[PDB]
């Protein structure tokens, strides 16, 4: 007579056991084909991948036959509600596949999409390693114009209607999980269940992102209106004093990061931007130099340092010995206690930099694997990166890398340079707050039924100009489907994730440095030496996805909820200087 | 003339924890306390130096494998999953126990998945218990015909051993010695 809590906790241990085991064979053979790419070890990846997703599923079902109601320790409950979300397999079979082909279809259109301009229209480049080197340091109008319509034409035809359907078939899913809508499901992942005062609704979310949003808006426009008029002396035909932005201008195939506008729009530029990767290169550095440095800022704040099997294991650096391999930063939990990390790096400043975040990831990963299988996670998909960003943050203060030999005692940095540097972290940081809630409010309310198919494309943009301040060269139909252009859209990708994981670092390395008692401005705070950080950093790090991360976040924090106050406080001078530099201007935009 | 058990070829895997008995003091505890290579030798009930100057009335050595993480497990008072369902010893446990690291005979590359443990149990080993029967864990009220199902598990299950492993994850031998008195 054991009751149903009692059950299914049993049910768990035997799946933590036979989940891990496989999740580690699957690893392994993963790791094999990314450090060495070979058509065996392709094969043998999807094999082991075959038996994992297959695993999930049936699994998945069996958790069902537990009544989620019945338990009673949210921390056994939470496991439970995390495993029996049903997959694509919560309908009809018929249905399912359908499914599958349509999405391997739209990754499949836009992962071989090439565009042709008409001049040259042998040369019609891909989207992979073509346009995208264009976008970033072109300042042809005529160019960056047709290198937009093009790609926007070309597969958004073939995906308006690919993508019409996938919505029916979400919303069924969505449906029949019991959520309202493919929306709601994605809502989801900020569930708390808590109920402690702690617990979250789907609901919360949305007014949070907005109203948060709401008090970011005057940062952004004053960054957008000093942005415009740089780029008027550029491309002084086209831009309105009084109205938006030509959206091919930004820099990327879409506006998602002006990054690449800081040739144009830096303030001065006389003064170049420090970059000392000439002093690592002219010090003989290594790649193993750069991760030990990494490791040594971890255990100062009070952080293990890294297992013996993390420098036995690790690939550091690209195989010299003829082994191809795609080389990307990352950094992985094997499951059974082996942590790696995949950067093929090489030796610069910006590498430098990643590998602290990269390590911040592993450092994440060590920290909870206490806890079991299902809880062995980030509290939500925002905190992964959110902490892996943060030690990039305190890692590239001028104090630290000063503090570790980066430059010559005594480097002064000026105002000039901090508020140059300051805009450079803005384009790519607040250039896409916007752009993101923007995006995905878009796709929730197409997903609740707020938006009919002939006004898509009309309600996308009237978005866009009115929030995002961007507008379009040629008006798009419903012919043109322009959303479903962006990777995460097209290959059915979450994506408010960008914008909370930012709205979380600043919070966060607000409560380090205010808990290391840093003085004076927030970017230069860091944190290294400090183990009173450290060990309240941890103290959230170790609850993994095991506490709603409402609780997780307030022991940090001290707050149970998104503020926005760092972030505004981390650029606060910049802001000061941009309302300066447009005291005589317009700010704002003019929709038409 | 124990000399043969330690460095045996193969071990027994901690659910048929393997038990020999010696009748000869012929050999002698120096060459073991003084071993840099034991990872642990936690001597409870008697002083590891004072053990060449007794012999003692039974003498038993339980050798097996477990994961590095659960060598904690094997000592008094201690509970665990493998405590309560592989080798619980008794509080008043007087003897000695022995580990070391078992890396490179135990995990081979592609994984050595040969030694086993039990998951499930009904209750809780009595002092050294053997239990090697492979019946069907039975958790649910609806009993299980001889194959897992829902509620019903089989409760052997194979440590997974890999030589990238974490040393928690890593796979180190064991050998407990029991003194009769
Ligand atoms: C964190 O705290 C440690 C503890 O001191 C700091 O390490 C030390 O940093 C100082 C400043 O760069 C270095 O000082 C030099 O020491 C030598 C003697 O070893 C002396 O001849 C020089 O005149 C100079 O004072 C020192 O090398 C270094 N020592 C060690 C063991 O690392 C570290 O800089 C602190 N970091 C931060 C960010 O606060
Ligand atoms: C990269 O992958 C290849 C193939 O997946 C590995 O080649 C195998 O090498 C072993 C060891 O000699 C042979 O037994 C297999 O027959 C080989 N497979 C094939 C089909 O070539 C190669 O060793 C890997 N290289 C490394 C170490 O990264
Ligand atoms: C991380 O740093 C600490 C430094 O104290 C290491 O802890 C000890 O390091 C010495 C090495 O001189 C060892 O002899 C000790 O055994 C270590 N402590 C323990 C509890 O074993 C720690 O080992 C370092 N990292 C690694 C991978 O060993
Ligand atoms: C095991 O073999 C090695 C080499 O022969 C030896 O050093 C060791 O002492 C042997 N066993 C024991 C129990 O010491």
């Amino acid at each position: 007579p054991s009751t149903i809590e009692e059950l299914a906790k049993t049910f768990l241990d035997k799946f933590n056991q036979e989940a891990e085991d496989l999740d580690h064979q699957r690893s392994l053979a993963a790791w094999n084909y990314n450090t060495n790419i070979t058509k065996e070890n392709t094969e043998k990846m999807n094999e082991a991948e075959a038996k994992w997703s297959a695993f999930y599923e049936e699994q998945s079902k069996l958790a069902k036959d537990y009544p989620l109601q019945e338990i009673q320790n949210f921390t056994l409950k939470r496991q439970l509600q995390a495993l029996q979300q049903s997959g694509s397999s919560a309908l009809s079979a018929n249905k399912r596949e359908q499914l599958n082909t349509i999405l391997n279809t739209m990754s499949t259109i836009y992962s071989t999409g090439k565009v042709c301009n008409p001049k040259k229209p042998q040369e019609c480049l891909l989207l992979e390693p073509g346009l995208d080197e264009i976008m970033a340091n072109s300042t042809d109008y005529s160019e960056r114009l047709w290198v937009w319509e093009g790609w926007r034409s070309e597969v958004g035809k073939q995906l308006r209607p690919l993508y019409e359907e996938y919505v029916v078939l979400k919303n069924e899913m969505a449906r029949a999980n019991n959520y309202e809508d493919y929306g709601d499901y994605w809502r989801g992942d900020y569930e708390a269940e808590g109920a402690d005062g702690y617990g979250y609704n789907r609901n919360q979310l949305i007014e949070d992102v907005e109203r948060t949003f709401a008090e970011i808006k005057p940062l952004y426009e004053h960054l957008h209106a000093y942005v415009r008029a740089k780029l008027m002396n550029t491309y002084p035909s086209y831009i309105s004093p009084t109205g938006c932005l030509p959206a091919h201008l930004l820099g990327d195939m879409w506006g998602r990061f002006w990054t690449n506008l800081y040739s144009l729009t830096v303030p001065f530029p006389e003064k170049p931007n420090i970059d000392v990767t000439d002093a690592m290169i002219n010090q003989n550095w290594n790649a193993v130099r750069i991760f030990k440095e990494a490791e040594k800022f971890f255990v100062s704040v009070g952080l293990p340092n890294m297992t013996q099997g993390f420098w036995e294991n690790s690939m550091l650096t690209e195989p010299t010995d003829g082994r191809k391999v795609v080389c990307h930063p990352t950094a992985w939990d094997l499951q059974k206690g082996d942590f790696r990390i995949k950067m093929c790096t090489k030796v610069t400043m910006d590498n430098f930099l990643t590998a602290h975040h990269e390590m911040g990831h592993i450092q994440y990963d060590m920290a909870y694997a206490m806890q079991p299988y299902l809880l062995r996670n980030g509290a939500n998909e925002g905190f992964h990166e959110a902490v892996g960003e943060i030690m990039s943050l305190s890692a590239s203060t001028p104090k630290h890398l000063k503090s570790i030999g980066l430059l010559p005692s005594d480097f002064r940095e000026d105002n000039e340079t901090e508020i140059n540097f300051l805009l450079k972290q803005a384009l790519t940081i607040v250039g896409t707050l916007p752009f993101t809630y923007m995006l995905e409010k878009w796709r929730w309310m197409v997903f609740k039924g707020e938006i009919p198919k002939d006004q898509w494309m009309k309600k996308w943009w009237e978005m866009k100009r009115e929030i995002v301040g961007v507008m379009e060269p040629v008006p798009h139909d419903e012919t043109y489907c322009d959303p479903a252009a962006l990777y995460h859209v097209s290959n059915d990708f979450s994506f408010i994730r960008y914008y909370t994981r930012t709205i979380y670092q600043f919070q966060f390395q607000e409560a380090l440095c205010q808990a290391a008692k840093h003085e004076g401005p927030l970017h230069k705070c860091d944190i290294s030496n400090s183990t009173e950080a450290g060990q309240k950093l941890l103290n959230m790090l170790r609850l993994g996805k095991s506490k709603p991360w409402t609780l997780a976040l307030e022991n940090v924090v001290g707050a149970r909820n998104m503020d926005v106050r760092p972030l505004l406080n981390y650029f606060e001078p910049l802001f000061g200087w941009l309302k300066d530099q447009n005291r005589n201007s317009f700010v704002g935009w003019n929709t038409d | 003339t124990f000399g043969e058990v330690f460095n045996a070829t193969t071990f027994a895997s901690v659910y048929a924890w393997n038990r020999k008995r010696i009748s000869n003091c012929v050999a002698d505890y120096s060459v073991l306390y003084n071993s840099t290579s034991f990872s642990t030798f936690k001597c409870y009930g008697v002083s590891p130096t004072k053990l060449n100057d007794l012999c003692f009335t039974n003498v038993y050595a339980d050798s097996f494998v477990v994961r590095g993480d659960e060598v904690r497990q094997i000592a008094p008072g201690q509970t665990g999953r493998i405590a309560d369902y592989n080798y619980k010893l008794p509080d008043d446990f007087t003897g000695c126990v022995i580990a070391w690291n078992s890396n490179n005979l135990d995990s081979k590359v592609g994984g050595n998945y040969n030694y086993l443990y039990r998951l499930f149990r009904k209750s809780n080993l009595k002092p050294f218990e053997r239990d090697i029967s492979t019946e069907i864990y039975q958790a649910g009220s609806t009993p299980c015909n001889g194959v897992e199902g829902f509620n019903c598990y089989f409760p052997l299950q194979s440590y997974g051993f890999h030589p990238t492993n974490g040393v928690g994850y890593q796979p180190y031998r064991v050998v407990v010695l029991s003194f009769e008195l």
